[PDB]
């Protein structure tokens, strides 16, 4: 069924991501995001692979997609703030790390990555 | 505890 089809391309892309074949993970998750487009976990894994291949401009977009579908995923906000930090959008990343602290109070990244902003 | 960034499913 449709849920199991959207699991298959996730489970497939995860195995390429574990093998460090990040681009093949992007390809698999794209087939799922294109089949379904309503699961926040599909683009959440796609953004991680884009971030490993240093395409932070593309990783930002898939992190925003996970936040449009779910809106509560602390990992997707931490991944968007991290992408923006290497993208030069440091003031926009400050707001995303402050948002991770709403989703998990005292979050270890949401203190530390928000603290990296001030290394001026 | 809280969520780590660098991971997939």
């Amino acid at each position: 069924g449709p849920h199991m089809q959207a699991i298959s391309e996730k489970d497939r892309g995860n195995g390429f991501f574990k093998e460090g074949k990040y681009e093949r993970a992007i390809e698999c998750y794209t087939r799922g995001i294109a089949a379904d487009g309503a699961n926040a976990l599909l683009p959440a894994n796609r953004a991680m692979a884009y971030l490993k291949i240093q395409k932070y401009e593309e990783a930002e977009k898939d992190c925003t997609q996970a936040i449009l579908l779910d809106g509560s995923y602390s990992k997707a906000f931490a991944r968007r703030g991290t992408a923006r930090t290497f993208l030069g959008k440091l003031n926009e990343a400050k707001q995303d790390f402050e948002t991770v602290l709403l989703l998990e109070p005292g979050n270890k990244q949401a203190v530390t990555e928000l603290s990296k902003i001030k290394k001026k | 505890d809280t969520s780590r960034m660098e991971e997939v499913d």
